């Protein structure tokens, strides 16, 4: 079927008689030659030991919030580390992180 | 940065494939890409040079094969239906 | 449109989860985008 | 003919056989 103009037209047909006339058969597409990758021209890793080694943690209530900003984020770190009893992930997927 | 060809690319997780250009979309300093009448992402900021870049699709389009008849001949000719000459080699 | 997916960027989509996950996010665009050629086709030959 | 007034989607419009020069 994937020799030849011909042999995809008979294949496409279903046919090993082909009459005249014109069939469309198949998409052309070019193919990626390359890739690449453009992300921030930036290094200091960001400051979850800060958060995960706190030795005061908030009552529930009156609980505390951090803002992460301008740095490398390796996630790596936390979901192979051993300790948590609990990794939940929503609308992402830890891998990916 | 590769210009001119097609291409996978990853701007801060935008992800995509197309031919990545200079642009003539004279973005404001604060505005980070462009999109389309389509709400389709057709510009973009180059986050290290600050360079705007066009974003345009890698060339593609239907087949078609033009028969004589297999009775008459098995020779045939072929239709590239929206595309120019000059893109159709490296159809391969 | 998203269909009730997590998004309508299929690269986003696949970007973000992982396969298994993935693919009940895929298949509800698949059914809506389904469901809208089939709707435009039918007025098409309508129209025709 | 002066009276009267997407395809990187899988759009395509194709050409009529006859040109409005032969019609
Ligand atoms: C500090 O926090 C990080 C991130 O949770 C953790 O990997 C590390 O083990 C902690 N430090 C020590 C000495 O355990
Ligand atoms: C075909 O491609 C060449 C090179 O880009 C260009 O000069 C020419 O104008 C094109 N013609 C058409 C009809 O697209």
């Amino acid at each position: 079927c994937a020799l030849d103009p011909l042999s995809e037209t008979k294949c496409t047909l279903k046919s090993f008689t082909v009459e005249k006339g014109i069939y469309q058969t198949s998409n052309f597409r070019v193919q990626p030659t390359e890739s690449i990758v453009r992300f921030p021209n930036i290094t200091n890793l960001c400051p979850f030991g800060e958060v995960f080694n706190a030795t005061r943690f908030a009552s529930v209530y009156a609980w505390n919030r951090k803002r992460i900003s301008n740095c490398v984020a390796d996630y790596s770190v936390l979901y192979n580390s051993a300790s948590f009893s609990t990794f939940k992930c929503y609308g992402v997927s830890p891998t990916k992180l | 940065l590769v210009k001119n060809k097609c291409v996978n690319f990853n701007f801060n997780g935008l992800t995509g494939t197309g031919v990545l250009t200079e642009s003539n979309k004279k973005f404001l300093p604060f505005q980070q890409f462009g999109r389309d009448i389509a709400d389709t992402t057709d510009a973009v900021r180059d986050p290290q040079t600050l360079e705007i870049l066009d974003i345009t699709p890698c060339s593609f389009g239907g087949v078609s094969v033009i028969t004589p008849g297999t009775n008459t001949s098995n020779q045939v000719a072929v239709l590239y239906q929206d595309v120019n000459c000059t893109e159709v080699p490296v159809a391969i | 449109s998203n269909f009730g997916a997590i998004s309508s960027v299929l690269n986003d989509i696949l970007s973000r989860l992982d396969p298994p996950e993935a693919e009940v996010q895929i298949d509800r665009l698949i059914t809506g985008r389904l469901q809208s050629l089939q709707t435009y086709v039918t007025q098409q030959l309508i129209r025709a | 003919f002066n009276k009267v007034t997407q395809k990187f989607n899988g759009l395509t419009v194709l050409p009529p056989l006859l040109t409005d020069e032969m019609i």
